[PDB]
């Protein structure tokens, strides 16, 4: 919530609930999530952060190899 | 990065890697909802097909008559565990003319799940289970991971995406002990819908419901018998 | 010196209509000369559309229901349907042979609905074995009973009789007499009598009154 | 004891034992094998000998049975421990079954046991390959080559071992039925095909040839001699169509 | 701030890349350059550099003026079989 | 460098690693204090709620080992429950073969013994879990032990074990105790976890309690309802003032 | 609780060596000087007691052991490893013993006793043994001295040294040693080729001597060393 | 961020600034910075 | 640089078996496709040589005379798992008297699936797991019925897959020409175009196995004259 001020977000964030999706992050990182929203509302086309956007920022931010196997649920 | 190759060695830090790793095999799995009444415990799952021509793995796995689990992760270690806990519950019948009442067969699962996160080069079991039962405490569900641990809820989920649908659930928790059969399992879907992307829905053929009450024997509904709960469904606007 | 087993009398009965299987047995369970309970069926309902009956060594009854009782659970999981007649008539047998060397005391008449829709009844010997009849008596008044339905039901040693099948109506009055009739000069039936219908509607049981002596 | 795992998978899907053991095959000595309608001949090349050793002791084509014999190609030492295992199967299946072992089922049990040894604990591959050659119950002859990995094909003609990816190359366009209708024209196939990887003459190729119902013959050097002088006669009556 | 992953290429990356170096040479008509995808398996884009170069090869060693479809099947089996005894790719996997 | 990787291996300093590391698994949970009285022992654990959906005052960290033993954990509760029915197991084998209760002194000392045989080895991995048996008897009085991953055992009249086990250690001594009845701990007990525990490190709390002493006969409960509102009304009072 | 591990730890190196023999070699000569003399009717073992203070008491241990009537050990190294292997010896006199009712002779002995170190150059998981025994016997009219090393050879001597300065005193023996020696110099002899390697002042209760004729193996009372001792005898 | 600064402060925000390749030796990743070195026609400072 | 047999990737799965998938990739082609009329089976043998004969590679085995099977990956690690199958199929007839369903044979494979471990185990089990994945085929009383097994233990009912070494590029064309109304004669000529794109040499009477499994018939595998017959329409 402290990085998102500088740009427009909607109202439909939810901190609570993106906080308790991160988990062993750093304030670096959750510095990043918010540059990355950004970055995936830069690329969509619009000019508002949804809370669509966190989520697909907090699945770049956080080390994840492209495991294209995750299909055994 | 040294730590990572056994659940037997500490970390620095104090955890253990392999069995934090373990944790991220149930997030690849399919969304599962499980939320209860005060006579009513409730399965939903989103099942999952790999291709247009395949059918979906089944995500709700009967266990007795008054038991159901709902897997996410490796499959093959969901049979594994799932096998075991057929045997406790033919164990109870055979001995003590009884069904098994639930919270003393999570403990089971507990002690049988702790033993390979300590010896050598064995690993834990890469599955977690959602435990809808009834017994003589009324229904509960029972949330159990690979690190061993295990909880009474009210109302969890696990699988991907799952957070989404832990929130929509802690905001309605207050209003599931007053619901009739037919209300609480338009919350669970109404739940599991908020796990999909924003540009699909519920259909009948990825969607998973059992049930279990006071006087019904757990069961589970596919395709057309989902569709008496589908047909209502309030409509899930952006 | 010890020895493992007492016969606990009973007497078990079935017959295979053409919708229909009954499976009868009184319900005195008795030992040596005392009688221990009046009321105790010797007639469990396994499936929908399947009773069997043990008869012989009580103790051995009790076990031998509980195994078969889970071990169609365990085939239910892993199939996803429940088993057929024909398929716990198999399965049964095999329980009974893994112990041909200190061997179960029970005498098995299963009696149900196998696919087509038809009567069927098989029965076991202790050891294990099993061919499909359409009705046999076991237990104790098993050599009363034998000669009463080879008569009635099978017309066998009569000529100049029609051969209609057997009327759901001809069954239940059939079995009623036969009890009633094996109660006078056997010792080990009377009391009460299950009688269970199973049609293709699920199984219902009548209750019917013999002598007390 | 010695619970570990030698035979894991790559990250790139092989298995490297069972990869480096084919290697352990190819630092071994050239085999080959033709099977004609009443013979079938398999030819070891080298006889290793040094002027002091026995042939008697460096034999490279044993004999499971009576109608099924075998040759080899990769470290000896392994290899007699499946011939003996191969050996003791061939009776185990008289007693129980009243025929004698065909070709195939002799196969598919040395086969299965260098399978299993890539996928238990504690154990390296077999690092040998094989020819199994015989005659069925109906006079058929059968040649079977098996690997490290345990996997086996029939083949018509096949070499294994040192120098044998040139050895089918000779193979393909020689093996015809021009060739392989007398006894006498199968023989010299195989000779002539170890000639092109042995550098010493034919003074150095022990030979074996099996006939329909008859034993395991080993041909002693001397016919060995003579039907090298009647290919080396073969290669100047060439010298008929190049005038 | 981001780490970009460099995964082998999968079927799909292989079929583009052998386009990307093979339409350079001289090819006879039909090159199924699906087949030599198929035919590969987890290999490095540098190892399809080197495929080419030898299907070249062969075609100058022989004198012909034209690559054809036999002449990668044999360099495609020259540059990958053999040489993938000593291959990077395997072991240097696991650090990525 | 390589003397983590094993709990068989001594460094050059002179110290096992992988028992250093386990104990401090512990020290990042939640904190549980243990207070004995002249006429039974008390138990508080800090359970934190990380949802409201969980069930309420379910998946305790309070067990039961033996009748009249409580064992009260913090640490990595998995391994918890595993030293919970290795301890039900002996105190089962002491009744069976001796015919009697089995003593509190002795019960700790087969507990620790059995979590130091899981730091000799290579092939296991020494418990992330500390914890303390309370008990009651009319021939003993209350004792109160604790235990760690070393596989160390203590006799002690306080104590305190998790994440602030320095701040209580501190409360338990400035509080006179071998003179104050059960009934009168209880509340010190609950004020003691109030002050402890922060709710800007932390979301919010259930406090448990356990007796075990002539109140109950010998047995060992959980404190009923009404008597633990009490010690939540007089530990609110005490952080007013 | 554990299983055991089942990989040797003494491996070949590229040299064609086996490594951890070649270490444990290396402990032997670092122990306390040790010296045998086969006479021609008896047998000497003589060692330098090892002691740093005057707070231990120089009789609650013994580097001379018997393993039998007819049997002596001393050993040059681990002391810890030494107790287990006089230990496994005396088992197999009295397996011997047991079931021939004989004195296990001392050829028999040393060729058993060096097959049980030779396991553990072999076996999963351990280590060799850090000791080399030097075994006296006197069976059927005549005196053996064999010695066992950690790999697992033993050697016949005449005479011969171990542990501290090994080289130095067979050398020593080498000139000194001349047959046909009465038992009592072996004794005298083998006392001066202690001195050769020790650095002090000799006394009753800082070497010990065992000797071994056809009246059977003893350990030399203090009293008895004392006298030796006149440097004289 | 280099070609058209614009559009990332109108938003508002402030893109990323550095970029780890990674992948087993020869996938491209000097490949694709042969790439970028060029076309990106803004000063190129690589260290070995 | 090694580790367990039974790691997990910090990603979240484990090493082996994402590995041993890899070694699938590396397998001919089998393709079934699942009709009302039957199931077929078509996998290519992929001879190496000429002096092969293209008659004793078996990558379709019968199972029973009600299920059929097709190998794709390593052939050699399908003999333990064939063999459990029948030993499966059997005992299930031995007791029960009756056939077994397909999916309950496949489910009693697969718990083989996951069962290496290097130790705490017998000195028989598994050290890697199987680098196999099948295509059991059969028709019991639900009709005919496709199940694809691959090395994770995850089996699952497909209408018509693909695997092995064109996996990616038949299943693709697969979606484009299967519908549920087909018959048997329609779909042994629709899998055999596509098998004809993705070999690699041309389509012999000696380059393929088919079977069919149909509810008026048993396991039936098509001979080298029949085959001849349904090359010569394409
Ligand atoms: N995706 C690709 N497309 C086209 N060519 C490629 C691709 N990947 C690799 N190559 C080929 O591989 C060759 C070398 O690749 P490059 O050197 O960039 O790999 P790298 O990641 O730098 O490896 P290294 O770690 O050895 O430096 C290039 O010249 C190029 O022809
Ligand atoms: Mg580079």
């Amino acid at each position: 919530q402290i990085h998102s001020r500088k740009m427009n977000v909607s109202p439909d964030v939810n901190y609570e609930e993106l906080a308790r999706c991160t988990d062993d992050f750093n304030g670096a990182q959750c510095k990043a999530v918010c540059v990355e929203a950004g970055m995936i509302a830069l690329r969509r086309g619009a000019t508002e952060l949804t809370h669509e956007d966190y989520m697909e920022g907090i699945l770049e931010v956080q080390a994840k190899k492209k495991a294209n196997l995750q299909y055994y649920a | 990065n040294q730590y990572d190759n056994d659940v037997t060695v500490w970390s620095p830090q104090g955890r253990i890697h392999q069995i934090e790793y373990a944790m991220e095999a149930v997030k690849q799995g399919s969304a599962t909802v499980g939320l209860k009444s005060k006579t009513h415990a409730v399965l939903v799952a989103l099942k999952r097909a790999q291709s247009e021509l395949a059918a979906h793995q089944k995500k709700i796995l009967h266990v007795d008559n008054h038991i159901g689990i709902s897997i996410a992760g490796l499959t093959a270690d969901a049979r594994l565990l799932c096998n075991f806990m057929r045997q406790e519950c033919l164990d109870s019948r055979f001995v003590f003319d009884r069904p098994l009442p639930v919270s003393r067969l999570v403990s089971l699962i507990g002690s049988k799940t702790q033993i390979p996160t300590q010896r050598y080069g064995r690993r834990p079991y890469g599955v977690g289970l959602l435990i809808a039962g009834y017994d003589d405490m009324g229904p509960h569900i029972f949330q159990t991971c690979p690190s061993a641990n295990y909880f009474d809820c009210r109302a969890m989920s696990i699988g991907a995406r799952s957070q989404s649908a832990r929130t929509y659930l802690e905001r309605h928790m207050s209003e599931f002990m007053e619901c009739n059969l037919n209300e609480l399992v338009k919350h669970g879907l109404r739940a599991l819908r908020e796990t999909l992307p924003a540009e699909q829905d519920l259909t009948t053929k990825n969607v998973s419901i059992g049930i279990v009450g006071k006087d019904l024997e757990f069961t589970i509904y596919d395709d057309d018998d989902v569709s008496p709960f589908l047909e209502g469904l309030e409509e899930r606007p952006q | 010196r010890f020895s493992p087993y007492v016969f606990n009398g009973g007497t078990i009965l079935a017959i295979a209509g053409e919708d229909f299987a009954i499976v009868a047995s009184d319900t005195r369970l008795s030992e040596g000369f005392s009688i221990h309970t009046r009321d105790s069926p010797k007639c469990y309902k396994l499936t929908d559309k399947t009773v069997i009956g043990c008869s012989g060594f009580h103790g051995d009854c009790l076990t031998l229901t509980k195994i078969i009782e889970a071990r169609l659970k365990m085939y239910k999981h892993s199939n996803n349907k429940a088993m057929t007649t024909g398929a716990i008539a198999a399965m049964l047998s095999t329980i009974l042979y893994s112990r041909r060397f200190f061997p179960y005391y029970v005498y098995n008449i299963i009696g149900g609905l196998d696919e087509e829709g038809k009567g069927a009844v098989y029965s076991f010997d202790p050891v294990g074995s099993y061919q499909r009849d359409s009705f046999k008596a076991g237990g104790s008044a098993s050599a009363m009973l034998q000669p009463l339905l080879d008569n009635q039901v099978g017309f066998k040693n009569m000529q100049n009789v029609e051969h209609v099948p057997l009327s759901l109506d001809r069954a239940m009055r059939l079995v009623k007499d036969v009890f009633i009739s094996a109660a006078e000069r056997d010792v080990y039936t009377g009391d009460a009598l299950r009688i269970c219908i199973v049609t293709k509607e699920g199984i219902r049981e009548e209750t019917v009154s013999l002598r007390k002596d | 004891s010695y619970d570990r795992a030698i035979t894991v998978f790559s990250p790139d899907g092989h298995l490297f034992q069972v990869e480096y053991a084919q290697e352990a095959v190819k630092k071994g000595s050239t085999a080959v094998g033709v099977r004609g309608r009443d013979i079938v001949v398999l030819g070891v090349e080298k006889k290793s000998v040094a002027k002091l050793q026995d042939e008697r002791t460096v034999r490279k084509i044993c004999a499971l049975d009576d109608n099924v014999c075998m040759a080899f190609a990769g470290l000896t030492a392994d290899a007699r421990i499946v011939i003996n295992r191969a050996r003791v199967e061939c009776q185990s299946h008289r007693l129980t079954v009243e025929d004698p072992v065909t070709v195939e089922y002799i196969t598919r049990y040395i086969a299965s046991l260098k399978q299993r040894y890539t996928q238990s604990n504690g154990r390296r591959p077999f690092g040998i390959s094989a020819l199994i050659v015989g005659f069925d119950f109906d006079g058929t002859p059968r040649l079977y080559q098996t690997d490290p990995s345990g996997t086996y094909h029939a083949w018509k003609a096949n070499a294994i071992g040192r120098g044998a990816k040139s050895v089918r190359e000779f193979l393909e366009k020689n093996y015809t039925d021009e060739a392989i209708e007398t006894d006498d024209l199968t023989i010299k196939l195989v000779i002539k095909a170890l000639l092109e990887v042995v550098q010493s003459g034919g003074k150095n190729i022990e030979l074996a040839v099996m006939r329909r119902d008859q034993s395991l013959k080993i041909l002693n050097p001397e016919e060995i001699e003579k039907y090298v002088a009647e290919i080396e006669k073969e290669k100047e009556e060439n010298e008929k169509k190049k005038q | 701030d981001r780490k970009i992953e460099f995964s082998l290429p999968d079927l799909e990356g292989r079929t583009h890349i052998f386009k990307i170096h093979a339409r350079s040479m001289s090819v006879e008509r039909d090159i199924r350059f699906e087949l030599l995808a198929r035919l590969c398996p987890n290999s490095t884009g540098a190892e399809i550099r080197s495929v080419c170069t030898e299907a070249g090869m062969f075609a100058i060693r022989a004198r012909r003026k034209i690559a054809t479809e036999k002449d990668f099947l044999e360099a495609v089996n020259k540059v990958i079989k053999s040489y993938a005894k000593f291959s990077a790719t395997p072991r240097y996997m696991t650090y990525n | 460098t390589g003397y983590d990787l094993s709990a068989s291996t001594f460094s050059p300093d002179g110290r096992v690693f992988q028992v250093e590391y386990a104990m401090k698994a512990v020290e990042n949970s939640s904190t549980a204090i243990g207070i004995r009285c002249k006429d039974g022992v008390v138990f508080g654990v800090e359970k934190l709620v990380l949802s409201k959906l969980y069930e309420e005052g379910s998946n305790k960290r309070l067990f039961n080992v033996d009748r009249h033993v409580g064992m009260a954990v913090a640490g990595l509760l998995a391994d918890a429950r595993s030293l919970a029915d290795i301890a039900r197991e002996e105190a089962s084998n002491f009744r069976s073969n001796f015919g009697y209760n089995i003593p509190l002194k002795h019960l700790a000392d087969r507990v620790a013994m059995y979590v130091h045989a899981y730091t000799l080895y290579s092939a296991v991995r020494p418990f992330g879990c500390s914890f303390m048996l309370g008990s009651y008897s009319v021939n003993d009085g209350a004792q109160l032990y604790m235990i760690d991953p070393s596989g160390v055992s203590y006799g002690y009249w306080g104590c305190a074990i998790g994440k602030a086990r320095q701040a209580a250690k501190t409360e338990i001594e400035k509080l006179q105790m071998k003179e104050m009845t059960c009934r009168d701990i209880v509340k010190e007990v609950a004020k003691i976890i109030y002050i402890v525990h922060d709710e800007v490190k932390d979301k919010a709390f259930e406090l448990e309690l356990s007796w075990v002493g002539e109140l109950t006969n010998g047995r060992h409960e959980i404190v009923p309802k009404d008597i633990r509102e009490e010690a939540e009304k007089y530990a609110k009072e005490s952080l007013k003032e | 609780a554990e299983r055991g591990y089942s990989f040797s730890l003494t491996t070949f190196s590229p040299s064609g060596k086996l490594v951890q023999i070649e270490y444990a070699l290396a402990a032997v000569a670092g122990g306390a000087p040790s010296v045998g003399i086969k006479a021609a009717n008896g047998v000497v073992l003589a060692t330098e007691k090892k002691q740093k203070s005057i707070l231990y008491d120089e009789r609650s241990v013994h580097k001379v052991e018997p393993i039998t009537k007819h049997i002596g050990l001393v050993y040059s190294g681990m002391g810890p490893d030494y107790r287990v292997l006089v230990h496994r010896a005396r088992k197999l006199a009295q397996q011997y013993y047991l079931v021939y009712q004989e004195p296990i002779p001392t050829a028999q002995l040393v060729q058993r006793v060096a097959s049980v170190m030779q396991e553990y150059t072999q076996s999963g998981g351990v280590r060799p043994f850090g000791v080399s025994l030097l075994i006296c016997g006197w069976n059927e009219g005549r005196p053996y001295l064999f010695q066992s090393d950690p790999s697992g050879a033993y050697f016949a001597w005449k005479a011969t040294a171990m542990g501290k300065n090994y080289v130095n005193g067979k050398t020593f023996l080498e000139k000194r040693y001349n047959e046909d020696l009465e038992l009592e110099d072996a004794i005298h002899t083998a006392i001066l080729t202690l001195k050769e390697s020790f650095e002090g002042q000799m006394t009753e209760d800082n070497i010990e001597v065992g000797i071994c004729n056809e009246a059977g193996f003893r350990r030399l009372t203090p009293t008895e060393v004392k006298d030796y001792l006149a440097a004289i005898a | 961020p280099l070609l058209h600064p614009e559009r990332f402060v109108n938003l508002g925000i402030e893109p990323p600034k550095g970029v780890l390749l990674f992948g087993p030796p020869g996938t491209g990743k000097t490949l694709c910075a042969r790439a970028v070195a060029n076309r990106t026609d803004a000063c190129f400072i690589r260290v070995i | 640089y090694d580790r367990g047999v039974n790691t997990f990737s910090p990603e979240g799965r484990l090493f082996q078996v994402e590995y041993a998938i890899e070694a699938i990739k590396l397998g001919s082609t089998a393709i079934g496709i699942q009709t009302s009329e039957g199931v077929c089976l078509a996998v290519e043998k992929r001879i190496t040589s000429p002096l092969m004969e293209p008659s004793s590679i078996e990558k379709i085995v019968e199972i029973d005379a009600h299920i059929g099977c097709a190998m794709s990956g390593l052939i050699a690690d399908a003999k333990t798992l064939i063999d459990k199958a029948r030993v499966e199929t059997q005992n299930h007839w031995f007791t029960y008297n009756e056939t077994m369903t397909v999916e309950s044979v496949t489910q009693a494979v697969s718990n083989l699936a996951l069962q290496f471990g290097e130790e705490d185990a017998d000195p028989g089990a598994m050290s890697r797991p199987f680098g196999v994945a099948l295509l059991f085929g059969g028709v019991d009383e639900k009709g005919p019925q496709l199940f694809h097994m691959d090395p994770s233990g995850t089996f699952v009912q497909c209408d018509a897959r693909a695997i092995g070494s064109a996996s990616e590029g038949a299943q693709s064309s697969l979606q484009e020409v299967y519908h549920k109304s087909m018959t048997l004669k329609e779909a042994i000529k629709s899998s055999l175009i596509i098998l004809k794109q993705v070999m690699e040499e041309k389509l012999n009477a000696t380059n393929i196995e088919l079977a069919t499994v149909q509810p008026g018939q048993n396991f039936h595998m098509f001979t080298k004259e029949e085959l001849e017959e349904v090359i010569k329409d394409i």
